[PDB]
RNA sequence: UCUCCAGGCAUACGCGUAUAACAACUCGGAUAACCAUUGUUAGUUAAUCAGAAUAGGCAAUAAUCACACUAUAAAUCA
RNA sequence: AACUAAUCCUAGCCCUAGCCCUACACAAAUAUAAUUAUACUAUUAUAUAAAUCAAAACAUUUAUCCACUAAAAGUAUUGGAGAAAGAAAUUCGUAAGGAGCUAUAGAACUAGUACCGCAAGGGAAAGAUGAAAGACUAAUUAAAAGUAAGAACAAGCAAAGAUUAAACCUUGUACCUUUUGCAUAAUGAACUAACUAGAAAACUUCUAACUAAAAGAAUUACAGCUAGAAACCCCGAAACCAAACGAGCUACCUAAAAACAAUUUUAUGAAUCAACUCGUCUAUGUGGCAAAAUAGUGAGAAGAUUUUUAGGUAGAGGUGAAAAGCCU
């Protein structure tokens, strides 16, 4: 057990100078001991990464997976504790900066078998962490153009040196 | 307050016999009330009363047994009431 | 492996306590005292190994000799088995013959 | 697979197995499987008349309790029998044979309430 | 039980059941054993704080947990906490006293405000009394309300309560007759049958 | 083949009251409240025994109130006498300066968030209000020159607790910041004139008691305070499919 | 309400609260709803159902619808 | 920028020394199917310890197992005179601590409890805030394997020499044990943490004390004698003997009982065929519903029949319509 994602929500930064850029807000929320697999939960967490909170609260609602409702709840708690206790002006000015699922404490039980034999069953739990950062979703990755691809090849050749000699 | 052992000694056997039944009816009522509290899942009013009554009844038992025990020693001298 | 995350408490030894200060006194009681008492007589320990040393098999047999008749049944049984194990080891095993 | 740790009671076992829960017997089983209750074996509660009783379950706090002195055989003897013997000794009308005059009981046999062995319950 | 820690809450309260569950195995507290005669601190005695946050401030003992060698003084060594906290409301901030060990406080001379050490000694009547080591003087036991909270003098007789005079009344007559034999004579029961011989063994 | 197994131990993990509270609500329990063996200690009482209704036009008086206080002193004369009996040093004329010291000193602690200093300066009733809403928040506060001298408005003693009300019109500068240092409320540095009534009370019975800041009376004619910088949405009713808006 | 399946109610031996309602939603049911799970409170009422005095004397003749009918393996306290 | 986790100190324990004991627990109940208030039928240890093991087998035999220290002395004696065993006479003596353990350690122990076996019996695991919780239970840590943060990009025991460059280019037949001193063999290892195997002083060497003498009584000596230091592991059978515990499974028997419709023969270890008993064949299953079942198909079904309840026979034995079959 180690609950550090809970403490990070309490960090206090020093006041800014009159012309410093306005620091974007960060929120740290999670839920523990969820009756779900961490491997199954990752697909839901991976999906929402890099999206807004009104664009991640829509994709989740129409997913059949059980975890979709669980994540949606902690994406609404995060969306409320940001506006009330972290000074976020607009509900629609957030985006999921990070989101991942972690292993929890499990329980060991006996799964019976057919010849007086058995195997060890584990009832699986997990945790799920999310960070929300105030600001529109960073623009997506732009694929390298053909010109950019060609430039790297030339740059690679330009770096060539005469090896193993003065 | 509950009856102390010394005070009961001053009373005669007649009062001890009468007092026991007075306490007995009190104990039944508190046992009746305490049990009813469990059914209603509500705290019993003044739960301390039962302890006082029970302690009083024990004191009456102590006094009567002591009086009888002394008489046996004088007449017979046997330490215990039952053969063994 | 894992190691302590904090320093253990400091251990302080008083080297001038009565037991340490007077340690060794009367070790020459015999030669300086007209040999009235042998220094071995000053040892505090089990009755069967005051002023005596031997290997475990000898130690086992010596414990039996002094207090064999005052020992508990289970302790005596274990001692007897301990002797028989040592006997077969020291008298029938080992690299050298 | 039998539970060894639970108490052996009459609810368990076959129909034939039976035992009491501690209730005192009050009758006799005669021949032909007929029960015959005995009135004397049935306890009778001697209940006093509580009219005019000045004692209640609880006592006033103001009333001060006294020093506890467990009654002893010597103390009872001094209170009851010693004064009679002391006065009789001065008068000279005392003899070893007539200790019963002061209340001595040579044997408990013949007493309704035998001191030892006790033949009466609480 | 070997693993039972005495705290500040009175034993058997909801707090003490919560703190000490049956499976608790907390590290034992080591307490300098103090003889019943040795102990000289009693509820209501004014004492002075030798060291701590409020060192040098005199207070009144209001609780003594002898199992922990603790003495609690009113309004001193006091930290802050919230009482009556609810989901709707924060609660009321109050200042809560903390326990002090005996060696951190001293008793006070009755006449003069000073931390005078005392010794136990008998009197002419024989009653044990505390006497100051210096400026030998009798410090009386401080009268304090009882824990149950019942006040004797103001207590008013009510139904189910015997009068003081009635309790004091004595009617026991020393006689060599059992209760089983006095009741029958008083109640007029007559029985002429006698139990048959019984073979005890 | 062989066979051996282990038990699923019940493992109750509730070692704390927060864990126990969940346990007793799920498990169910009769938790009878108890009469505290030792009564709790109160160094202050929430509220004012007699609140002095502020007089309309008190700002227009730009002596003056002090004369009015003299007429109102007769109402508070009984309270003043009680202070003399237990203190004998309290002075109505000199209290403003002392009270002024407490007010300025207390608000300064906020700058450094010195909880220990505040507890001495303010009462147990005052402390939770000032500090509770300023957790994880930096507050910059200074004292600009006072516009007018302070006077003692009213004093009341009930029990035994004595409460003193002081009129304070002083210019101040306050700027609150978020955790991230962004600015909410107030202004970086601009003098603002503030008129308020502050209640100072002391425990007459306790030997170690002292005058502290308990509460501030707010008048109805007070002008609205500075509005917060950020815009806020007052949400609308949340309606189930059954319900309909009106 | 509809569709379809076809060992069911008691007794004994056994088991020992798994019974019933309420409340919870950690654990158990191999998933859910719901509880068989957790906690609290209750429960199964009998003269008929069921279970738990002495000393002598003396018995040739089955059962099977017991009549017919035969047989052989020769067959229940009063 | 963290999940899983890790850190921790006292609970008790170990070996000695001293010391015989006089801790035999209200009231009630228990030898009846223990813990059921009263009569029935009454109540009582054991003939010599064996074997393993050693004698490189085994058959006589085999220290301890099975009467004060040191010396005489490993001497006299005994012994398939082998392994081995081993005296006495006679001398001598007044006798509370820890270079121990600290939660996989120390006792099995938080407990002879849970759990397992019909029974005898076998037998665990774990805990961790602070002065105060009548201060919203602390802390502390890039720290194990495992994951996440952050899937991958021709080519190869995964590396090394390198290089401007992570990969391309060059060089290179996993480890241990084991076989011959060879493996592309053959054994053993998914990984992490903790635990887990060389021990004795006759002879020798080295170092000192005194020295025809050495040794704090008995010993050795034609330079010796005394003291010191210096040495020889771990895990694993099939078995053998003693004494308890088992016939609620199963073989057999005693006693008290129960079930058998319809049809045809007749008057029955006869016939057709259910209930019921059994288990010829095929198929599926194969960690299975099942540590022997399921679906079909088959055999008997008034008898040497099946079933129920209680009791008896116990391992050098019991039982056996003999399969060396059964006896949880
Ligand atoms: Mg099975
Ligand atoms: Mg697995
Ligand atoms: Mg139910
Ligand atoms: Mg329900
Ligand atoms: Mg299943
Ligand atoms: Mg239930
Ligand atoms: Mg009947
Ligand atoms: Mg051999
Ligand atoms: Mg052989
Ligand atoms: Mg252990
Ligand atoms: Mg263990
Ligand atoms: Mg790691
Ligand atoms: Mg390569
Ligand atoms: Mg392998
Ligand atoms: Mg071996
Ligand atoms: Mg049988
Ligand atoms: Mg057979
Ligand atoms: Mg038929
Ligand atoms: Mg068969
Ligand atoms: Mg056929
Ligand atoms: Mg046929
Ligand atoms: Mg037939
Ligand atoms: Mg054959
Ligand atoms: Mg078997």
């Amino acid at each position: 057990i180690s609950r550090k994602w809970e403490k990070k929500n309490k960090i206090v930064y020093p006041p800014q100078l009159p012309g410093e850029p306005r620091r974007p807000a960060e929120i740290y929320h999670c839920r523990r001991q969820i009756k779900y697999s961490k491997d199954k939960m990752w697909y839901l967490a991976k999906m929402i990464r890099g999206m807004s909170i009104d664009q991640a609260l829509a994709q989740l609602e129409f997913n059949d997976k059980k975890g979709a409702q669980i994540i949606k709840e902690v994406l609404l708690e995060a969306q409320d504790m940001a506006v009330r206790d972290h000074n976020v002006e607009f509900r629609s000015n957030l985006h999921i900066a990070e989101s991942t699922s972690g292993r929890g404490q499990c329980l060991k039980r006996i799964r019976y078998h057919g010849r007086g034999r058995f195997g060890i069953m584990e009832k699986v739990y997990c945790h799920y962490f999310v960070k929300l950062v105030e600001g529109p979703p960073p623009p997506p990755e732009v694929p390298k153009t053909a010109v950019d691809h060609a430039k790297d090849y030339i740059q690679q050749l330009r770096s060539r040196t005469i090896i193993h000699t003065l | 307050a509950s009856w102390t052992c010394q005070q009961l000694r001053n009373k005669s056997n007649e009062d001890l016999h009468k007092l026991w039944y007075v306490l007995l009816k009190e104990r039944n009522m508190l046992l009746t009330l305490e049990q009813e509290a469990k059914r209603q899942r509500l705290p019993m009013p003044s739960p301390e009363r039962l302890e006082k009554v029970v302690d009083s009844m024990d004191n009456v038992d102590k006094v009567v047994q002591e009086r009888e025990d002394a008489l046996r020693l004088l007449q017979t001298g046997q330490e215990k009431p039952r053969p063994g | 492996a894992f190691v302590r995350l904090t320093l253990p408490p400091p251990k302080v030894v008083d080297r001038w306590n009565e037991k340490r200060a007077l340690f060794g006194v009367y070790d020459n009681i015999g030669i300086l005292g007209n040999f009235e008492k042998h220094p071995k007589e000053l040892i505090k320990g089990p009755v069967w190994l005051r002023g005596w040393r031997g290997n475990e098999l000898q130690r086992c047999v010596r414990k039996k000799k002094f207090v064999g008749n005052r020992m508990f049944i289970e302790d005596l049984h274990n001692l007897n088995k301990r002797i028989s194990y040592l006997y077969k080891h020291f008298n029938r095993h080992g690299k050298y013959r | 697979g039998a539970d060894r740790m639970s108490k052996w009671t009459s609810k368990r076992g076959p129909r034939t197995f039976t035992k009491s829960r501690g209730a005192k017997k009050t009758g006799i089983y005669t021949s032909d499987r007929k029960f015959v209750q005995i009135k004397e074996m049935v306890p009778e509660f001697v209940v006093p008349d509580l009219t005019g009783f000045k004692l209640k379950p609880y006592v006033n706090y103001r009333a001060p309790a006294g020093i506890d002195t467990p009654l002893t055989a010597k103390a009872l003897f001094q209170e009851t029998v010693a004064p009679a013997i002391e006065k009789d000794f001065k008068e000279g009308t005392f003899d070893a044979n007539n200790l019963e005059k002061y209340g001595f009981e040579p044997t408990q046999e013949g007493k309704l309430f035998q001191l030892y062995p006790k033949n009466f319950p609480r | 039980s070997p693993f039972y820690r005495y705290g500040m809450s009175r034993p058997g309260s909801i707090a003490d059941k919560r703190k000490n569950p049956p499976w608790s195995r907390r590290r034992p507290v080591v307490v300098e054993p103090i003889s019943d005669e040795d102990w000289h601190l009693f509820c209501g005695d004014m004492v002075e704080i030798l060291e701590g946050k409020d060192a040098g401030k005199q207070g009144k003992v209001v609780q003594v947990v002898r199992q922990r060698n603790w003495v609690v003084l009113e309004g001193l060594n006091t930290h802050y906490r919230y009482i009556g906290r609810t989901k709707d409301h924060r609660g009321t901030m109050i200042a809560s006293e903390a326990p002090l060990l005996h060696h951190q406080v001293k008793l006070v001379d009755p006449v003069d405000r000073k931390p005078t050490e005392i010794q136990w000694r008998f009197t002419e009547a024989g009653e044990r009394v505390r006497v100051s080591t210096r400026s030998g003087r009798i410090i009386p036991k401080p009268e304090f309300p009882r824990a149950d909270g019942i006040v004797p003098e103001t207590w008013t007789d009510g139904p189910k309560d015997t009068s003081v005079e009635d309790a004091l009344e004595r009617t026991y007559v020393p006689r060599l007759k059992t209760l089983e034999e006095d009741v029958m004579e008083a109640m007029g029961i007559q029985e002429t049958r006698r139990f048959k011989k019984v073979y005890w063994y | 083949t062989k066979s051996r197994f282990r038990p699923p131990t019940p493992e109750p993990k509730y070692k704390t009251e927060k864990e126990f509270l969940e346990y007793a609500r799920k498990a169910g329990l009769v938790i009878p409240q108890e009469r505290l063996e030792r009564p709790i200690h109160l160094a202050c009482t929430a509220g004012i025994f007699d609140p002095y209704v502020p007089p309309e036009g008190d700002a227009r008086m730009s002596l003056t109130q002090r004369t009015e206080r003299l007429r109102k002193n007769a109402a508070s004369q009984l309270a003043i006498r009680k202070i003399r009996e237990f203190d004998a040093n309290f002075k109505t004329k000199d209290f403003p300066e002392k009270a002024k010291d407490i007010f300025i000193e207390a608000h300064l602690c906020l700058n450094n968030s010195d909880h220990d200093r505040l507890h001495t300066l303010v009462t147990e009733h005052c402390f939770p209000d000032m500090v509770w809403d300023l957790k994880y928040k930096t507050v910059r506060w200074g004292f600009v020159e006072s516009l007018e001298p302070a006077q003692v408005v009213h004093v009341r003693c009930s029990g035994m607790y004595g409460q003193v009300t002081v009129r304070l019109h002083t210019r101040q500068t306050l700027a609150i910041y978020d955790r991230f240092g962004r600015l909410m409320y107030g202004q970086e540095d601009v003098p603002k004139d503030v008129l308020e009534y502050v209640v100072f009370e002391r425990h007459l019975m306790n030997p170690y008691g002292s005058w502290r800041m308990h509460a501030k009376i707010v008048p109805a004619w007070a002008p609205p305070k500075q509005p917060i910088l950020k815009t806020l949405m007052i949400p609308g009713p949340q309606l189930k499919p059954w319900e309909e808006y009106e």
